[PDB]
């Protein structure tokens, strides 16, 4: 159904392709040309996962594992039950993610708002793309992508991390991790100000932007502002997604030794006395 | 000669601060390259003497 | 293209804002010294306003510096007061926790005794800062959401260094005070107790850590998308819903079938961030005290994947083949 | 602006020169790049502040 | 303890199930807190829908608004609803877009639609209007970036509609909000406001691409030249963003 | 003519003092360099 | 002497609160240092005398 | 003597809560450092006495 | 004459008298506790 | 004459006399405690 | 020498006294900690040796 | 003249006089403490 | 000479603070340099003299 | 007539007179200190 104010916004137009052929709503969802492709690709990938689970012998969501082909198969296609099903789902997954981002462009174009949300999602897609196709292409085999399992894809992270003998010493991992722990810190503090100002102690008037602006001035000596926090909050999250893509694309295509050995440039500088 | 006119361009308070910082950092840097060498390192040189 | 609100195209600077005040007399503890930075004003507010210094702020800063000095000056003494070596090994030095042989007793100064004294001052400094956050909210007549959220972070901070060492009965279970060393502790902690990936609370805490970055990217971009309708003024949109809140809600309703309000988004934002250390704190507490091996726990509870392929490299290639000879 | 950005451009240009200059006399890329990054921030920052 | 209560159900397993119960209650609480605005659902015809969702409406909460503006209980009738919308259904059923019956930018529908906010200016902590022109503001000036006062304004089709005369700022946060445009006689009559988020400032001009030259004369005006009410802000901003789709047929029709 | 808002007479007065300090700073540096050369020459 | 004038410069509330926290932190610190040593740790000395 | 004037500058409401929590944490801490020692652990000593 | 907390001299004088009664009572119990535990296991 | 905190000179002298009374009482206990510990285990 | 009292015209006595107190104590703890690190000036380790 | 903190020339004289007396008392203790330490364990 | 005119350019309050932290930081650095040398470490030298 | 700090020429000499005295007193101790340590362990 609609909302109390939704009717005045559901106008015709704003599509990127297909016009009014697909321009309608199914329930609350908006269907576009890319909503049709999203439905096809997502459903095809979902069914193929359970088809592979049926042949795997288990339907347990923890134990379902669709794995890439061996490194021997290279960049070519593999038998469906020997790693080819994973490749098809990857094509479906990429098609469903790109369509989802393009569908968001149509929605935000129909509402006359900015395209920040689809652009931010593209960084998430870029991180997924650099894990499943970009990095395997550089390393020369489709078997370097992570498997499609709830707990299996943690084993891929564990072994890939320990393939460089200490993955905490990765300079890009060091930067990327700093962005998660800070984005969550920024999210916690930003969400606290709005909640604290809008929900004061019982019997007290609600607070305006000035009161929360002066709180952090009293608290940490500097306040970034109502607009600045969202502006810097997106940048912290986008940098987190980007630098996480960097830490994994340089592990194997750019660096093959252990990651602690990378810091040997700093230890053995000519300036340091012997 | 007529070099005094530089103060009609440079702010005396803004250049004195820069000159003071530059002079000390330069002095510390030269004092540090001497200690890097094994010939002019007076700390290690004194240890070699009377030993 | 259209102007994306990522950098302000023009900045206006007037008299410094000294902040609001009430009968609590906030101004008598304020520094009243302000400075304006134009570089940071391209993305946020350009004023480095006065800071409220009370007693919880002063106590935390003084005790925090003592912890900083004791850890730092021990590191300098470790390399024999060699400043060039102190800088070179700065990321590698630390103040190691006490040896396991001393249990919960006070160890010698050179073998973790200074670690306990330094940790005592850090504990005082962190708790004092929490009290300052709680006190400031009370004096501003605002909600205590900042203090409660910060208390969630302290919960993992307390568990990781205070509560768990007491339960194991050994001060040696604390985290060393080093840049690289507390990364070494993190890796060694996972290896010692099985595989921390299979800790259900570590998995759950990652869900809320990913969700936190997920949701703040979603919220950060949505507000920037509706900032053309005055969407950055979130507080006024709660009290009087404008077109900015409607379009932001309708964008997500048409995308994923449901949305939030301008206030309710910050309840989602608050809870995912707060649940990140709360769940992790429980997972670290159960590690060592209860389980002692997480992968074997996973095998027992039947959520550890099983593999049927071979393991050696001889089952996939040859040494000569890999070398191309 | 049009001068702070220009002064920043001179800093990054100097950092590239510093990287290749140190590589010529030995050192290494990462060792040279670190001083190039360091020279970018200092000289580039000073130029943007010393003159506007 | 390393002893299990029954089977393989230890203390670690018990804490996991306790969190599952807590999370289910948390999700129920979080979702209901988001239903304070926009409900009941209604349908395309305006009547309340037969389906309302699995989550019931939350209990009423009260906001004690400052500056003597009374209270506000969010779960209830919405005073921001608009009436006499110039739209018609394109289908007899549900789930299909509405077609404007006149000029969408003038009637305020779709991307150009505003919301019936309060007809009073937003106030700062002191109580004075939040957004004021820099002419009234004392001690405020441009400290960085390009000063847009005096630069010509170029519309979305390249037409020059006037020169920027003033610029409205948020003195509470020291942030620029609007730019005043002195419309030329050939394009308009008086002054118009454009929000800072729809204008790109160049060295010699300011460019607004969402509005053509002929659409500037119909931008909503402010009742007074010293302050702007919340309703006027919502009408002015919606007009410019509505031009991103209604300026010409090329924008409305699909790009491919 | 004068970008610092400083008259010609003041600038001439300011330079004479600055020269006096510069020579004194250099004179100490000269004496220090002969001491180092005698103790440990670098030529 | 004339040290009574120190209260004309210092706020009596501020000194007393600062001194109270400072005094306790020393007492806990010095006691902990004594516990660290093998000779001045009175807990193990009692155990050794058994 | 004259110490009663300490209440003329310290708020009794603020002092008592600070004076209250400080006593419990101190008492809890001493009972813990006393339990860590083998000699003074009354829980372990009782088992030893029963043998 | 002086009150940073807005309490007159008379109120503070009797506030302290009640406070000292609790302080001595708390110390009296503590003294017996330390005296009893020294007989049990002396630490000196 | 000079009073940053506001309280008068004769008022300051009254407060300092009490502060020294407490200071000497605290120091007297410390000296006795330090003397007892030195007899127990001297550190010199 | 006899006319150093003018330093209190430039400096505010309030902030100088607070800064001096923090610096003086942080100084005193530094040397005391330095001495405890050495094997020769550790008065706690010396007393054990004499036992 | 030249008042940057509000103090007068005559006001600052006794403030410095007591500060120097406080300085000498603090320094006198340090000399005695240092002299005792050198006798106990000399560092030269 | 007539160097007193430097105070017509430099603010005495801001300069005095600057050299107060500079002088101590310089003194602390030099004292730390000696402690890193075997010949000038007076703490370690006393230990060797005793033995 | 030139002053960027509001200071007067006449009182600038007054400030510099005691600063130089502080310079020589600080330097005199350092010269004695350096002379003492050169006798102890010379670095030349
Ligand atoms: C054509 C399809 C193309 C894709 C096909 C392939 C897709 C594959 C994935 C499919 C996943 C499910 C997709 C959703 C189904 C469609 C939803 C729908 O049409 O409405 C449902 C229908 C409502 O009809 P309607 O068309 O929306 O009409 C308007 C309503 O009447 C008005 O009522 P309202 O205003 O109160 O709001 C209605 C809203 C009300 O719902 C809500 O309020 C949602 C709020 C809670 C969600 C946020 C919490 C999650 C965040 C943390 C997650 C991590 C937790 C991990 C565990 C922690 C430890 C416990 O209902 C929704 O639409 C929400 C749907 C999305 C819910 C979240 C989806 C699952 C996320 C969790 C992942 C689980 C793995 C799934 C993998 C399955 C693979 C087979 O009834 C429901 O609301 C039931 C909810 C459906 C739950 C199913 C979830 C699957 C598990
Ligand atoms: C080999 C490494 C192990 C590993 C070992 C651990 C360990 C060990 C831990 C985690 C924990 C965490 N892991 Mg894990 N983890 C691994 C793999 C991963 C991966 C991945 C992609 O592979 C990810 C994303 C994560 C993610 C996470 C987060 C969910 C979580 C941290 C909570 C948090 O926010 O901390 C933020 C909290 C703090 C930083 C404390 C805050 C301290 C206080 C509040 C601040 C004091 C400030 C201080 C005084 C300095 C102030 C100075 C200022 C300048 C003034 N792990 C592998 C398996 N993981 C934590 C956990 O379990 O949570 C349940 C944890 O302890
Ligand atoms: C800036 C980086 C951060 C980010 C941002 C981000 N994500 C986003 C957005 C943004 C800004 C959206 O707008 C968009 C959205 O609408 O979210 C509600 C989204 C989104 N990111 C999501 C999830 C997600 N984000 C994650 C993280 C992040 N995304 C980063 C922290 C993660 C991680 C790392 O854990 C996940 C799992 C979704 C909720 C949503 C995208 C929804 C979508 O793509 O829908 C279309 C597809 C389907 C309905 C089903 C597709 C099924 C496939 C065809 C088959 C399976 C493929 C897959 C590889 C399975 C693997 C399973 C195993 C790994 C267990
Ligand atoms: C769990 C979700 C996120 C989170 C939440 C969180 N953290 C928080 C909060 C919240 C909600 C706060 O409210 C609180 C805060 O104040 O934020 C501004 C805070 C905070 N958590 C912080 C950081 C932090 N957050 C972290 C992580 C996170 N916490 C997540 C990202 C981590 C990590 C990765 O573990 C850290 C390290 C702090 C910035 C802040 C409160 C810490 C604090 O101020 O403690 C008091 C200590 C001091 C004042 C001094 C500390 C030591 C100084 C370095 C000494 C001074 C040195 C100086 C050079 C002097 C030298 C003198 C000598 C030369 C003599
Ligand atoms: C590595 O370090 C190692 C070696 C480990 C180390 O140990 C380093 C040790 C180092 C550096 C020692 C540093 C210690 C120093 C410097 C000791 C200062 C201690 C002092 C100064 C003690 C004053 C106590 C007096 C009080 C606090 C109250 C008096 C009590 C009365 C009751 C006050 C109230 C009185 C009134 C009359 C009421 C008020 C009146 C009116 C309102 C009218
Ligand atoms: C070996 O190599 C390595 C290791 C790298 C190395 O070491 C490199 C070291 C190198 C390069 C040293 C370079 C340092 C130099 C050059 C520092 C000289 C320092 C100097 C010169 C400063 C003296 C200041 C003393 C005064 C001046 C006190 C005055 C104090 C008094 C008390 C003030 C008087 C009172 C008043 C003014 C009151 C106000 C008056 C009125 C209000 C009227
Ligand atoms: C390893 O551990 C190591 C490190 C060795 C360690 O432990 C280090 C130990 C260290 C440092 C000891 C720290 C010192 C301590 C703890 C001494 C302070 C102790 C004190 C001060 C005792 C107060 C007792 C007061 C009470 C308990 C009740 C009195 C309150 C009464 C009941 C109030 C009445 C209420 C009223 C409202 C009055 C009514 C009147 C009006 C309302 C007018
Ligand atoms: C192997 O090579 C390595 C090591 C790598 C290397 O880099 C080599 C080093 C290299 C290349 C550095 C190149 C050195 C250079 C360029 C030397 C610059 C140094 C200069 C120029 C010295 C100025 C001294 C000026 C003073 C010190 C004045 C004293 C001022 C006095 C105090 C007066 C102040 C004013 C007043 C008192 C009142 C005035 C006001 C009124 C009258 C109103
Ligand atoms: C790596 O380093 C290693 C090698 C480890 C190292 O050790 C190197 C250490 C190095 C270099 C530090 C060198 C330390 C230095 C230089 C510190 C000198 C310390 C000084 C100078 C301070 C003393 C005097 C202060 C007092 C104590 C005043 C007494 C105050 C009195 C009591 C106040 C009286 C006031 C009033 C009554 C107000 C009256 C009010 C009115 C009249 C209104
Ligand atoms: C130039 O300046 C000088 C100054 C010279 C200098 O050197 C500069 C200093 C320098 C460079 C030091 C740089 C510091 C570094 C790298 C430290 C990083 C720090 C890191 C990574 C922190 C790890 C996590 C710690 C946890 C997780 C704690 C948890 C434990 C908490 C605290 C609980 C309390 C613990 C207790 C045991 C309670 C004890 C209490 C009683 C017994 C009552
Ligand atoms: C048997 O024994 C034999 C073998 C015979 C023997 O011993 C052989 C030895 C022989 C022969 C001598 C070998 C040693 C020698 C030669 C020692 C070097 C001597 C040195 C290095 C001299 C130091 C003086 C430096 C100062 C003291 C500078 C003062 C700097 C001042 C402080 C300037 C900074 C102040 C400012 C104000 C500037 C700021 C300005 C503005 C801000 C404008
Ligand atoms: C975003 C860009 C993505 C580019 C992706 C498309 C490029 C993929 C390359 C596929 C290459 C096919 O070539 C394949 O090479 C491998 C190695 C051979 O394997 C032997 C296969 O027999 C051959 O089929
Ligand atoms: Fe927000």
């Amino acid at each position: 159904a609609l909302l109390s104010f939704e009717r005045k916004y559901r106008v015709r137009g704003g599509t990127l392709i297909g016009g009014d052929l697909f321009d309608f709503w199914v329930g609350p969802f908006y269907v576009g040309f890319f909503g049709v492709t999203t439905a096809f690709f997502a459903l095809l990938g979902t069914i193929l996962i359970f088809w592979g689970a049926s042949q795997q012998g288990t339907f347990n969501p923890w134990l379902i594992n669709i794995a890439p082909p061996d490194l021997s198969y290279g960049l070519g296609m593999a038998p469906l039950m020997e790693g080819g099903l994973w490749q098809i789902i990857t094509i479906c997954a990429i098609g469903a993610f790109v369509s989802w981002a393009l569908r968001e462009v149509e929605i935000c174009r129909k509402l006359g708002m900015g395209y920040h949300v689809p652009f931010a999602f593209s960084v998430a897609i870029f991180a997924y793309v650099t894990l499943v196709v970009f990095r395997p292409l550089l390393m020369g085999a489709w078997g370097h992508g992570f498997p499609y399992g709830i707990w299996s894809h943690l084993d891929w992270v564990s072994n890939t991390g320990y393939a460089y003998l200490h993955f905490h010493y990765n300079p890009a991992h060091m930067i990327a991790v700093t962005f998660f722990f800070t984005t969550t810190l920024a999210l916690a503090l930003h969400g606290a100000l709005v909640l604290s100002a809008a929900n004061p102690p019982k019997g007290e008037e609600v607070k305006g932007p000035d009161n929360e602006d002066t709180f952090f001035r009293d608290f940490i000596g500097y306040s970034i502002g109502t607009l600045g926090i969202h502006r810097v909050g997106l940048l912290l999250a986008l940098n987190a997604g980007f630098w996480s893509a960097v830490c994994i694309i340089i592990s194997g295509p750019v660096w093959t030794k252990g990651w602690p050995e990378w810091w040997n440039w700093w230890l053995e500088m000519p300036i340091w006395p012997s | 000669s007529k070099f005094y006119k530089i103060w009609l361009i440079f702010d005396p308070r803004r250049v004195f601060v820069a000159q003071g910082v530059f002079l000390f950092l330069l002095a510390a840097m030269i004092h540090l390259v001497l200690l890097s060498t094994e010939h002019f390192n007076w700390f290690e040189l004194a240890a070699a003497n009377a030993a | 293209p259209e102007y994306q609100n990522i950098f302000t195209q023009v900045q206006v600077q007037g008299p410094a804002e000294l902040g609001v005040d009430n009968e609590n007399n906030l101004t008598e503890e304020r520094t009243t010294g302000t400075g304006f930075s134009q570089l940071i004003g391209w993305i946020g507010n350009a004023q480095l306003g006065p800071i409220y210094l009370g007693w919880f702020g002063i106590i935390s800063l003084v005790t925090g510096t003592l912890w900083f000095n004791i850890v730092g000056f021990n590191m300098l003494s470790q390399v024999g007061y060699s400043i060039p070596e102190f800088i070179r090994q700065l990321f590698w030095l630390a103040l190691e926790p006490p040896s396991p042989e001393y249990g919960l007793r006070m160890p010698p100064l050179d073998d973790g005794g200074w670690f306990i004294i330094a940790s005592f001052f850090l504990l005082v400094s962190v708790i004092s800062w929490w009290l300052r956050s709680y006190q400031l909210a009370e004096m501003h007549k605002m909600g205590k959401h900042v203090a409660w959220a910060f208390a969630a972070a302290i919960w993992l901070f307390l568990v990781l260094g205070l509560f768990r060492p007491i339960l194991m009965g050994s001060w040696s279970e604390a985290v060393p005070y080093g840049i690289f060393p507390h990364l070494d502790w993190t890796t060694a902690f996972s290896i010692r107790y099985g595989n921390l990936y299979y800790n259900p609370f570590h998995a759950l805490s990652i869900v809320f850590l990913y969700g936190s970055v997920l949701l703040f990217a979603m919220h950060g971009a949505t507000i920037l998308a509706v900032t053309r309708f005055g969407g950055d003024r979130e507080l006024e949109q709660i009290y009087d819903r404008g077109t900015a809140s409607e379009r932001a809600g309708l964008f997500w309703r048409w995308t994923m079938g449901f949305n939030a309000t301008m206030e309710g988004i910050h309840r989602w934002a608050w809870w995912f961030a707060v649940l990140t250390p709360i769940t992790g704190g429980i997972g670290i507490l159960l590690t060592g005290t209860v389980v002692d091996n997480w992968f074997l726990w996973a095998v027992e509870h039947n959520f550890a994947p099983d593999y049927t392929q071979d393991y050696g490299y001889e089952a996939y290639t040859t040494y000569d083949g890999f070398l191309g000879r | 602006m049009t001068c702070t950005i220009t002064c920043w451009g001179i800093g990054v240009l100097l950092g590239i020169m510093t990287t290749v200059g140190l590589m010529v006399v030995g050192w290494s890329f990462l060792q040279g790049a670190f001083m190039g990054v360091l020279a970018w921030l200092i000289v580039g920052g000073v130029l943007a502040v010393a003159v506007c | 303890m390393e002893e299990t209560f029954f089977g393989n159900f230890d203390l670690a397993s018990l804490s996991l199930w306790l969190f599952y119960g807590f999370f289910a209650l948390l999700i129920y609480y979080l979702q209901t807190e988001n239903m304070r605005e926009g409900y009941p659902l209604e349908d395309d015809d305006g009547n309340t829908a037969a389906n309302q969702g699995p989550f019931p409406l939350p209990k009423e909460k009260t906001f004690k608004l400052q500056h003597g503006r009374g209270e506000l209980t969010l779960p209830g009738e919405d005073v921001q609803r608009r009436d006499n919308l110039a739209l018609r259904k394109t289908a007899h059923g549900n789930g299909f877009p509405m077609e404007p019956t006149g000029d969408p930018m003038l009637d305020g529908v779709g991307p150009a639609s505003w919301s019936k906010r309060r007809d009073v200016p937003e106030l700062d902590a002191h109580g004075h209007p939040k957004i004021v022109p820099m002419s009234a503001a004392e001690g405020f000036g441009v400290s960085a970036g390009t000063d847009p006062r005096g630069l010509p304004v170029m519309a979305g089709d390249g037409e020059i509609v006037g020169l920027v005369s003033d610029m409205w700022i948020d003195e509470a946060e020291q942030l620029v909000r609007y730019l005043e445009i002195e419309l030329d006689p050939e394009w308009g009559d008086g002054k118009r406001l454009v929000q800072r988020e729809m204008v790109r400032i160049k060295s010699d001009r300011v460019k607004v691409r969402s509005i053509y030259g002929k659409h500037f004369k119909n931008v909503p005006k402010t009742k007074s030249p010293n302050q702007v009410t919340l309703l006027e802000e919502d009408k002015i901003m919606a007009y410019y963003a509505g031009g991103t789709l209604y300026a010409d047929e090329s924008r409305l029709e699909p790009q491919l | 003519l004068s970008f610092t808002g400083l008259t010609d007479e003041q600038a001439q007065e300011l330079h004479s003092v600055y020269m006096s300090g510069l020579w004194l700073f250099s004179a100490v540096a000269v004496v220090a360099h002969l001491a180092t050369f005698i103790w440990r020459p670098w030529f």
